[PDB]
């Protein structure tokens, strides 16, 4: 350990300063697009008043990486721009950026500027209304946009908000669903909270030309994958039912979910073309709830995961999918003597456990045994406890197996200044990466992670790690130290470019700087087929034939060698080799009716959330998970 | 003053 010589020649000429204004003002950073380059930073001075007086926008552009900004405030002329809209950016690399202006008093709607050439050009636009909520784009088609007013009604715009026309007038809460579809709710006779429970759900395929009600009855509405939920109210009660519809709400069924009060609230914690993991809160704000993973139809709810942490509100929950392996996702759970500890499933929430201790740790305070623990996930929750976490878990897809956490290992999540931890494998091996808090970032898809210390101090050193954080080259990127406030890599994590932002050391200002290095030398060659070795997913017992099997197959993957050094590559794609597993009664889910006393499902002689759905229909009683791909083998 | 790199498309929780 400590193979690289020479490295500080090799970062040096790639090291890119740039200052910005001074710290009297506050900057908001936006990538435009994959395989650009192309970053805006907002820098935005304000002294609020009761009425405005004084306020400076200024609008700078890079097209390589963050490395130099040209500065573009001419463009949008001599314009003030409101944070709060923010830089609404168009998916894919259609490159329309859209910002929303500040206007005087009296004007009878607001002002935007638009550019949809990734910033080169934009035009003044004045709208028909004031704008309430952030312009929000169509996915199938960039150029169409919906945005809620001040007034509560629907504008649609077909020309990139070119032209807008009001589609309809007491509208609450809108979005986007697939091939251009505006699903949307609106009240009736008083407002939105007023009228929450007795709203109505509207549908237009057409851009607003044609209408259908989907609904009545409405609390509110979400789009989860495949799936359309409703949240209904009981008729004669202050209760209310999530409702289900896989063809854009023409036909509904009730979901097999227990109802709520007031009070409680769902949750789409997360959706695909599979299923949807469900939380419930449990009544009277005690600040938990139940999660409940659904079937492919979206209808029939297995009881997942009991006394999952979600506060009250909503707002903080440390469910996470882990993104670099499938079937795996991390949340944390109250106990019974009110510890919070942290459980990881595997197989998409079949069976969820602790995870495992890492190799290089003491088990703290809070452990029970000195020798015997648990690791435990600091994320959203700890975030919000002001714990000393400067970053959630970190994992990407094509860095496939990494998982970068801080953590706590003992019995719970423990109140003391966490290390930062790395599993290679989705969260099965642990293993203490850097001591302290960092914040983190993985680059060119798990060739290099980066890292930067959390201090109060300022700071002026980046640790690097070719070898998925085995290993720490230690980096001195600038002479005079910065007060440092994030990273910004490439979304995707195929770029090798960071950029370092901060604030300097207080002399006759502070001013707003950004160190960007690439590291294009550091991995000067590319990897040759030989750099990659197989890697079984899941793997548990080796000389098991069912070794890897979740939900009904293995992957075996082409990973990158630890000890190779080189670069993936922006094209590089994820290698992988699926085998199909033998069914057995573990890939099929109980079917509605139906329950494992111990595993074969049977039939039961139906009380609560059950016998509402039953009243309110044919099976033999198993059905198979949803995403299960298994082939032959047991089969009811 | 202020910094905020904010996600295109943050997943926000849907609430029902
Ligand atoms: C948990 O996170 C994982 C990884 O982010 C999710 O799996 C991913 O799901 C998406 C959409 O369901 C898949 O996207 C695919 O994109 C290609 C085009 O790039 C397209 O050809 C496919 O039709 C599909 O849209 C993607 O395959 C998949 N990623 C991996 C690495 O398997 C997963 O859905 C998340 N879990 C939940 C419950 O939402
Ligand atoms: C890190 O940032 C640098 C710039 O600071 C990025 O450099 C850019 O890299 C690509 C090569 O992948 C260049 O692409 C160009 O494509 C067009 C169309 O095929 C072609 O006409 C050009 O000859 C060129 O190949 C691009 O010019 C280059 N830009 C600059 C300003 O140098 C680099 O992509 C970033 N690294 C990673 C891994 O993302
Ligand atoms: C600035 O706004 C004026 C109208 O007030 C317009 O004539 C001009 O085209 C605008 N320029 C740009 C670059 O948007
Ligand atoms: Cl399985
Ligand atoms: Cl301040």
């Amino acid at each position: 350990c400590g193979r690289v010589r020479d490295f500080v020649a090799k970062l040096a000429n790639n090291t890119h300063q740039h200052v910005f204004d001074d710290l009297r003002g506050s900057v908001s950073l936006s990538w435009v697009g994959d395989s650009t380059g192309v970053i805006l930073v907002l820098t935005t001075f304000h002294v609020p008043l009761v009425i405005m007086t004084f306020g400076q926008s200024k609008l700078y552009r890079s097209e390589d990486y963050g490395k130099n900004f040209k500065d573009i405030t001419d463009l949008i002329n001599n314009t003030f721009i409101r944070t709060e809209f923010g830089m609404a950016i168009g998916p894919e690399n259609s490159g329309k950026v859209v910002l929303t202006a500040e206007v005087s008093g009296g004007s009878r709607g607001g002002r935007i500027f638009r550019s949809s050439d990734f910033a080169k050009n934009f035009v003044q636009t004045d709208l028909p209304f004031h704008p309430l909520t952030q312009m929000m784009y169509s996915p199938q088609n960039s150029d169409y946009l919906l945005a809620l007013s001040t007034e509560n009604g629907l504008w649609v715009s077909k020309n990139f908000g070119g032209k807008w026309e009001e589609i309809h007038k007491a509208v609450c809460l809108a979005k986007w669903g697939s091939d251009n579809t505006i699903f949307f709710t609106t009240y009736a006779n008083g407002s939105c909270k007023a009228d929450l429970g007795a709203l109505e759900l509207w549908r237009t395929s057409d851009l607003g030309k044609s209408f259908k009600t989907i609904g009545v009855k409405i609390y509110s509405f979400g789009l989860g994958g495949r799936f359309l939920f409703a949240s209904v109210m009981a008729d004669k009660d202050t209760t209310r039912r999530i409702h289900v519809s896989t063809d854009q709400g023409d036909t509904w069924s009730m979901a097999q979910l227990p109802s709520v009060g007031q009070e409680q609230f769902y949750s789409i914690l997360a959706a695909n073309d599979d299923m949807v993991f469900m939380h419930v809160d449990e009544p009277g704000d005690t600040g938990f709830g139940t999660i409940f993973t659904s079937d492919d139809r979206g209808i029939v709810y297995s009881k997942s995961l009991d006394r999952h942490l979600y506060t009250t509100t909503g707002g903080e929950t440390d469910f996470t999918n882990v993104t670099s392996l499938r079937g795996v996702y991390i949340t944390s759970v109250l106990s019974e003597d009110n510890s919070i500890q942290t459980m990881i499933t595997f197989d998409q929430g079949g069976r969820w456990t602790h995870l495992r201790k890492p190799e290089n740790s003491e088990c703290d305070a809070t452990a029970k045994n000195k020798n015997e623990c648990s690791l435990h996930i600091h994320a959203s929750y700890s975030i919000s406890q002001k714990l000393n976490v400067p970053m959630a878990p970190l994992s990407e897809p094509n860095a496939v197996g990494i998982v970068i956490a801080h953590g706590s290992v003992g019995d719970a999540i423990s109140v003391m200044v966490p290390d930062v931890y790395i599993s290679d494998d989705g969260g099965y091996s642990w293993t203490k990466m850097l001591e302290g808090p960092h914040y983190y970032t993985i680059l060119d898809s798990g060739g290099i992670i980066v890292a930067i210390e959390h201090s109060s101090r300022p700071i002026n050193v980046i640790k690097f790690s070719t070898d998925e954080g085995q290993c720490w080259q230690t980096y001195t990127f600038t002479r005079d130290p910065i007060y440092f406030t994030g990273l910004a890599s490439e979304p995707g994590a195929r770029s090798m470019n960071i950029s370092i932002w901060g604030f300097t050391e207080s002399f006759l200002t502070s001013q707003w700087v950004s160190y960007t290095i690439d590291f294009k030398d550091i991995l000067e060659r590319n990897c040759e087929e030989k750099d990659y070795t197989i890697w079984l997913a899941h793997s548990t017992d080796p000389e098991d034939y069912e070794d890897g099997c979740i939900l009904g197959y293995k992957e075996q993957f082409l990973r990158l060698r630890k000890s190779s050094v080189c670069q993936n590559g922006r094209d590089y794609v994820v290698t992988k080799q699926p085998s199909i597993c033998l069914c057995s009664l573990e890939d099929f889910l109980c079917d509605f009716g139906y329950y494992r006393p111990e595993s074969k499902c049977v039939e039961q002689p139906l009380k609560g959330h059950d016998l509402e759905f039953c009243l309110y229909l044919t099976t033999n009683g198993y059905r198979k998970i949803p995403g299960d791909k298994c082939q032959g083998g047991v089969n009811p | 003053p202020r910094w905020d790199a904010p996600l295109r498309d943050p997943a926000l929780r849907q609430l029902l």
